[PDB]
């Protein structure tokens, strides 16, 4: 429970949304509950933009965007299923774009908390059927199965 | 210490030279590294899989394997001669740090450099007070062990002796100190003490008597 | 342009309390994680605790021996960090330092909660657990010599002696003689106490005109003695 994770916290975007569009489709939940600050994209996007949270993993592209703690107000998590591929640049300064349709957006100020769900995202985004299954899944499934593993 | 590290290592002047840390946590994460040397605060030289913080010499590197992991200083140099401590988790998943035990590493080669010798009377003062130091100061010598001695005339005198171990001047140099007490009638009922250090074969002896 | 000063350090009798202080300076200390570290005599450094930041309620951990006994707490407002230190033992004297805690974890190989490194530093300041009692030092002149010295040049110098716990400080000429001074590590006498040598070297030529003094300092006594040395 050091984290908050709420049902409305998953949900599934459409084709026609930027890298822009998922962030702030996903910070607006946490924005809404006092989870971060108000303008908590705008940071998410800049830290994106310098430096990259795509995670090369297949079969199932996976990008894990934040920013600084110093924005979250308490531990939160939102995750967003992408309909289509969108291009997220390479955590490890690979050329090749990251295919990213699974978005774990992470709200997270403490330390203790953010190392723990990192190697959690780790361990979840090498299992083939798990990262398969999110997409063929409704948010309820979604949001069951990951809280299944908090 | 969980975290076990060499007493001491040496290494030849310009010679490269990896010092280890080893434990169970190490497994599991990373190590940190700091050099330091008495009298001064610590220096964070290595820490991460392959961080170093910026000021740090290109000598120093950091690596890990299985549970071990180990600073490698390639071309160590005169200021490098110090103590090096890693620091890591104590166990597996543990928000609780610990240092390991921290390797002495001597800096070999560098030339001879011969002690000088200062030997102070006791004063007048401390006479006037039924008390009586003979105070003799080592200086600038290397490397870094001396042998004191001290003279009553031409006999030799073990007890009322106080040695300290050298210490590193700020010039890579080392110093000592040696203190002779006795009673003011002993210091006036002879004709001469001597304060003898040896220094590799090598001797340098200061005598003063009872005559200001 | 980090600075750490650490201070409040002195002899106590086992079973005391005691608080260090430490200025932080050159950062944002608010947000940073503190850690006290301290160096037993003749032995190696050794964590003691870390105070965590805003994100993580300020949360304290500490070391096994220490725990229940010792307490880490910060002033942001002026940038200070502490340490109450109950119930002490004589193992708990040592040197204490305060430094800066960074945090840092790999996401590929990390495993949590990753590892706290101490990127900068204070000086530290001297905890001394005995039932022995504070000695004032004895201070002795010792009048200038020229055997050792070079040419034109003479040394002269301060005997401080027999003094108890650690520190003692010499200067000279209340800190105008600079250059030329050399001040000896004390030695432990066998008898608990210390003794340590000042000394400056000086043309032979102001010995008949420049007074010389020096200046001694022993905190944990609340003693000065002021010693002008003299020929001949």
């Amino acid at each position: 429970q050091g984290i908050h994770f709420r049902r409305h916290y998953v949900r599934h975007l459409p084709k026609e949304v930027s890298q822009n569009d998922i962030i702030k489709a996903l910070a607006s939940p946490l924005i809404n509950d006092g989870m971060v600050v108000s303008d908590f994209a705008d940071h998410v996007i800049t830290r994106e933009q310098n430096f990259p949270t795509g995670l090369p993993v297949e079969p199932v592209g996976v990008a894990i965007p934040h920013t600084d703690s110093k924005y979250v107000r308490q531990n939160a998590i939102s995750v967003g299923i992408l309909a289509e591929p969108v291009n997220f640049e390479d955590a490890g300064g690979e050329p090749d774009p990251v295919p990213v349709r699974v978005v774990f957006m992470l709200a997270l100020g403490n330390w203790f908390d953010i190392t723990n769900v990192l190697w959690w995202i780790k361990a979840v985004i090498q299992d083939e059927d798990f990262m398969q299954q999110l997409l063929v899944m409704n948010d309820d499934e979604i949001y069951q199965s990951i809280y299944t593993r908090i | 210490y969980e975290l076990t590290q060499e007493t001491g290592v040496s290494v030849a002047l310009g010679r490269t030279v990896t010092i280890t840390c080893r434990g169970d946590s190490l497994r599991s994460h990373y190590a940190s590294w700091y050099q330091k040397k008495p009298g001064q605060a610590p220096i964070l030289l290595f820490y991460g899989k392959n961080n170093r913080p910026s000021g740090v010499p290109d000598r120093f590197s950091g690596s890990a394997s299985g549970n071990r992991a180990s600073l490698t200083i390639s071309g160590a140099q005169a200021e490098d001669d110090a103590e090096y401590y890693c620091s890591s988790r104590d166990k597996s998943g543990s928000r609780l740090s610990v240092f390991g035990g921290g390797t002495k590493l001597t800096v070999l080669s560098q030339p001879k450099a011969a002690p000088s010798v200062t030997l102070f009377p006791p004063s007048s003062e401390e006479l006037q007070a039924n008390k009586a130091t003979l105070v003799c100061l080592i200086s600038d010598f290397y490397p870094g062990a001396v042998t004191v001695a001290w003279k009553a005339d031409s006999s030799p005198v073990k007890a009322g002796v106080e040695t300290t171990t050298p210490s590193k001047q700020s010039n890579n140099k080392y110093a000592a100190s040696s203190y002779l007490s006795l009673t003011p009638e002993q210091w006036k009922s002879h004709r001469s003490y001597s304060c003898q250090v040896t220094h590799e074969g090598s001797t340098v002896e200061k005598t003063v008597a009872p005559t200001e | 342009e980090v600075q750490l000063v650490e201070s409040g350090g002195g002899l106590v009798k086992p079973g005391g309390s005691l608080r260090l202080s430490c200025s932080a300076s050159g950062f944002d200390f608010d947000n940073a994680w503190m850690t006290w570290v301290r160096q037993p005599p003749g032995k190696g450094l050794e964590w003691v605790g870390r105070i965590t930041g805003p994100g993580e309620g300020w949360s304290v951990d500490y070391a096994a021996p220490v725990e229940g006994r010792f307490t880490i707490s910060r002033l942001n407002s002026i940038n200070f960090l502490y340490l109450e230190m109950n119930n002490l033992r004589m193992e708990d004297s040592g040197l204490y330092f305060c430094a800066r805690t960074g945090k840092y974890y790999d996401f590929w190989s990390g495993y949590p909660p990753g590892e706290e490194y101490f990127q900068d530093w204070g000086r530290g300041t001297l905890v001394t657990v005995s039932s022995a009692s504070t000695k004032g030092p004895s201070v002795f002149p010792l009048a200038p010599s020229s055997k050792s010295t070079s040419g034109g040049t003479a040394a002269l110098g301060c005997l401080v002696k027999d003094y108890f716990p650690e520190p003692v400080t010499v200067s000279w000429n209340s800190g105008a003689l600079t250059s030329g001074v050399h001040t000896f590590p004390a030695v432990l006498q066998s008898s608990g106490l210390y003794s340590l040598s000042s000394v400056v070297t000086v043309p032979s030529s102001s010995l008949g005109t420049q007074t010389y003094i020096c200046n001694v300092n022993h905190k944990p006594s609340n003693t000065k003695v002021d010693k002008r040395v003299e020929p001949k």
